[PDB]
C-alpha cells in the first residue's frame, strides 16, 4: 500500500550518494575559491566563501561576487552545477509524484521534515548567538 | 459532466495545513533573525528582517544579506526550507496537470485567484500609502 | 515606553489565556464515520466525547471504534507534551515580564521575557506541526465515509502563537529602550 | 500526426488571455508603485519602477528595492504573483511534454521563436542606442 | 535487458543544436550589451558583460544592473530567453523521467558528467590563478 | 595599439575566409536512406551531389527521392539568403577596417567596422538557427532508416561567427584607444 512518508522523505528524489557528493563538492568549491582569492587577489575569506557557495546553491542573490577571472570561473561552474542539480531534483520529484509505484494534494507529513530542520536550525542559531554573546565580554 | 475551476484553486498543490505552517514559519524565521541581529551585532530590524525573509521565500533575492554567524545559519536554513517548498509545489502542480490531461492550456479561471490577490494587494497598498501620507506630515 | 510595556504585558496575558484555554478544552478535532452515521465524536488533548452514535453522551478517557481511529487516538498522545511545554514557557515569560514591569529599576527581565516568549512560540509551532503530521500520517493508512474537521481550540493555539511572537518582539524592543534609558 | 511546431509555440502552456492579463498587470503594478513612491516618499521613477517589475517577473535580482511599507506590499504581492505564474507555466509545459495528444529530446524548432525574439530585441536595442547617441549631440 | 547512463547524459533534455545556439546567444548578447553600454553613457566592459550574461542565464543574480535604455532592453530580452530555456529544460527532463518511470531515485551516474565538469573547472581555475599570479608578479 | 590593430585585421580576414569557404563549399549535410542503402548524398547550399545510390556521381542543382527529403531540399532555400547577407556584411567590414588601418589619421572607421562585424555575426546566428529549425521541422513530419549528419562547412560557419564577434570587440577597443589617442 501507500507507505507512510518518513521524516526525511524529502531526500527521496536524489540518492544519498548524490547528497554526499554535493556536500563534498560544496566544501571543495569553497576551499578552492578561498585559495584562489587569497593567493591571486581579503573580501573572500573562508567563511565568506562558504556563505557565497551556500547562497549560490540556494539560488539566492549574494552580497559579494568574484572580481577576477580565476574566481569567476569557479563561480560560473558552481552556478551551472547548482542549476543542473536543482532541475534534476525538481524533475525527479515530479516523476515520483506523477506515477505511483509500490494524485491528491500534498500532505503536511511529506514536508514535516523541513519544518523540523528549520526549527532545529533556529534553535542552534539562538544557542550560537548566546554563546558568542557570553564569549564577547570575556 | 462539466466543471469550472474556482477562485484560489492555485492552493490545491499544497494542503492548507502546509500553507498555514509556511506562514507561521515565515513569521518565526523573521522574528528569530531580528532577535539574533539585535541583542548581538545592523540593518536587520523587525520590519527589515520580515522583508528579507519574504524576499528569500519568493526566490527574489534581497538587498542585504546577514553577516553574523547566527544570522547566516538562519538564512541558510530558511533558504533550504523555501527551496524544498517551491520544488514540492512545482512538482505536485505538474503532477496534477499531468494526471488531469492523462484521463489544453491553463485558462484565466485557474489563476483568477492570483489576479484577485494582486488587485487587492495594490488597493491595500494605495490605502496604506494614503494613511502614511496623512500620518507622516502631521 | 509605558505604552510598549502595556502592550507587551497585554499580549503576554492574551497568549497565556489562549494557550491555557486551548489545553483545557476538548474540541481539537471532530471525526465521524458511517456507511453510505455510525458514530460522530469530538476529541481534545486528553479526553474524547461522543456526541453521536450508540454510546452518545459518554466521555471516554484516552485508552466501539475501528482500529484506524483508535491509532489516531494513540498518535495524539505522542504530540501531547509540546503544548504543555509551551504553556509552561509562556507562563514563566508572563510572570517574569510582570515582575519586570513592577520593578522598572531591573532591566534584564524584559530580554529574558522576550527569549522565553519566542521559545514558547517555536515550541507551539513544533507541537502543531507534529500533531497535524501524526493525524495525516495515520489517516493516510486508512483502509464507509471518514470525515475529520479541526475545532476552535486549534484556532486558539494558532492565534496564540502569533500573540506570543508579537509579545516577544515588543519585549525585545522594550529591553532595547530600557537599556537606552 | 505530430503537428509542426510554431514560431511562438512557447506560448502554448498559458492561454493568450493570461498573457494579456500579465502584460496589463505588469503595467498596473509599475504605475501603482510609481504613484505610491512619488506621493509617499526619487529613486523609483516610472522607468525604474518598470525595470523593477520586469526584473521581479524574471526572478532576477534587481539593484533597487522598496524602502517603505506601502511599496513593499506591492513588491511582495508582485513576487507572489510571478512565482505562482512561473510555477504554473513550468507545470503546464511539463504536462504538455509528458502526455502527447493530437518522449524524445527537445528539438531546436520548438524554441526557435525565442532565438528570433532575442535577435529582434538585440537589433532594436542597437537601433535605440544609435538614436540616443545621435540625439545626445543635438 | 540492462543499461547504464552515460557521461554527459544530462544534456539529453535539450538537443545539441539548442546548446550550441545557447552558447552563441550568450556570446552575442554579451557583446551587444558591451557595445550598447560603451557608447551610450559604465562598469559594463566586455569581461563584466560576459559575467553579467552568465549570471543572468544561471538565474543567480548580479552585482551590477544596466542603466541605459538599450542595456535594459538587452537585459530584458536575455532574461526572457533564459527563463524560457530553463523552463523548457526542467519540463522536458521531468517528462523524460516520468516516461522512464511509467514503462527509483536518480543515481550518481546520471549526474556524473556534472561532477566531472565541476572538477575540471576547479582545476582550470587554479591553473588560471597560477598564471595570473605569475603575470601580475612581473 | 598596433598589436590590437593586427589582431583585429587578422580576425576579420579569418572570418571572411571561413564564411566564403563555407558558402562556396557543398558539404553542409549528409543524408542517407535505405531499407533494413538505397541512396546516400551530401547537400550544400546551392547544389547537391550523390555519392551513393543508383545515380551516384551526378551532382543535381536544387530543383529519384522521397517527398520528405525533397521538401528538406526546398526548405534549405528559405534559409539561403542569410549566409549571403552575413558574407556581404563581413566583407564590407573587412574592407572598411583595412582602409582604416592604412589611414590612421581617420579614426571613425574602426567603429563602423566593429558595428558591421557584430551585425554580420548576429545575421550568421540567425541564418544558422533558421537553417537548423527548417531541417528539424521538415524531418519531424517524416512518415526504412533516415540518418542525417552535419558537415565541416557548418563547423566553419560556427567558428566564423566567433571570429567575427571577436574581431568586432577588438575593433571597438581599437576605436576607443584611437579616440583616447
Amino acid at each position: 500500500q501507500k507507505s507512510k512518508p518518513g521524516v526525511f522523505s524529502f531526500l527521496d528524489p536524489l540518492a544519498y550518494e548524490i547528497w554526499m557528493c554535493i556536500v563534498f563538492a560544496y566544501i571543495g568549491v569553497s576551499v578552492v575559491l578561498f585559495l584562489v582569492s587569497r593567493f591571486s587577489p581579503n573580501e573572500f575569506g573562508i567563511f565568506n566563501s562558504l556563505w557565497f557557495s551556500l547562497g549560490a546553491f540556494m539560488q539566492q542573490g549574494c552580497d559579494i561576487s568574484p572580481r577576477s577571472l580565476s574566481g569567476r570561473i569557479v563561480g560560473g561552474v558552481w552556478w551551472f552545477f547548482t542549476l543542473i542539480i536543482i532541475s534534476s531534483y525538481t524533475a525527479n520529484l515530479a516523476a515520483f509524484l506523477t506515477v505511483e509505484r509500490m494524485t491528491s494534494a500534498l500532505s503536511l507529513s511529506n514536508v514535516a521534515g523541513v519544518f523540523y530542520i528549520l526549527v532545529g536550525g533556529l534553535g542552534l542559531a539562538m544557542l550560537v548567538a548566546l554563546i558568542e554573546f557570553c564569549y564577547k565580554s570575556r | 459532466q462539466k466543471s469550472k475551476p474556482g477562485v484560489f484553486s492555485f492552493l490545491d498543490p499544497l494542503a492548507y495545513e502546509i500553507w498555514m505552517c509556511i506562514v507561521f514559519a515565515y513569521i518565526g524565521v523573521s522574528v528569530v533573525l531580528f532577535l539574533v541581529s539585535r541583542f548581538s551585532p545592523n540593518e536587520f530590524g523587525i520590519f527589515n528582517s520580515l522583508w528579507f525573509s519574504l524576499g528569500a521565500f519568493m526566490q527574489q533575492g534581497c538587498d542585504i544579506s546577514p553577516r553574523s554567524l547566527s544570522g547566516r545559519i538562519v538564512g541558510g536554513v530558511w533558504w533550504f526550507f523555501t527551496l524544498i517548498i517551491i520544488s514540492s509545489y512545482t512538482a505536485n502542480l505538474a503532477a496534477f496537470l499531468t494526471v488531469e490531461r492523462m484521463v489544453s492550456a491553463l485558462s484565466l479561471s485557474n489563476v483568477a485567484g492570483v489576479f484577485y490577490i494582486l488587485i487587492g494587494g495594490l488597493g491595500l497598498a494605495m490605502l496604506v500609502a494614503l494613511i502614511e501620507f496623512c500620518y507622516k506630515s502631521r | 515606553s509605558r505604552a510598549l510595556t502595556l502592550l507587551s504585558s497585554v499580549f503576554g496575558a492574551c497568549g497565556l489565556l489562549l494557550v491555557g484555554i486551548a489545553v483545557s478544552t476538548d474540541y481539537w478535532l471532530y471525526m465521524e464515520e458511517g456507511t453510505v452515521v455510525k458514530m460522530a465524536l469530538h476529541a481534545g488533548l486528553w479526553r474524547v466525547c461522543f456526541f453521536a452514535g450508540r454510546e452518545k453522551g459518554r466521555c471516554v478517557a484516552s485508552e466501539l471504534v475501528t482500529e484506524n481511529t483508535e491509532n489516531i487516538l494513540k498518535t495524539v498522545r505522542t504530540a501531547t507534551p509540546f503544548p504543555m511545554v509551551s504553556l509552561f514557557l509562556v507562563f514563566t515569560a508572563f510572570v517574569i515580564s510582570n515582575i519586570g514591569h513592577i520593578r522598572p529599576q531591573r532591566t534584564i527581565l524584559a530580554f529574558v521575557s522576550g527569549i522565553f516568549f519566542i521559545l514558547s512560540g517555536l515550541s507551539l509551532v513544533v507541537g502543531l506541526v507534529l500533531y497535524i503530521s501524526s493525524i495525516n500520517d495515520e489517516v493516510m493508512n486508512r483502509p464507509q465515509y471518514f470525515h475529520y474537521r479541526y475545532g476552535w481550540s486549534f484556532a486558539f493555539a494558532a492565534s496564540s502563537f502569533l500573540l506570543k511572537e508579537g509579545a516577544g518582539v515588543m519585549s525585545v524592543y522594550l529591553f532595547t529602550k530600557r537599556y537606552a534609558e
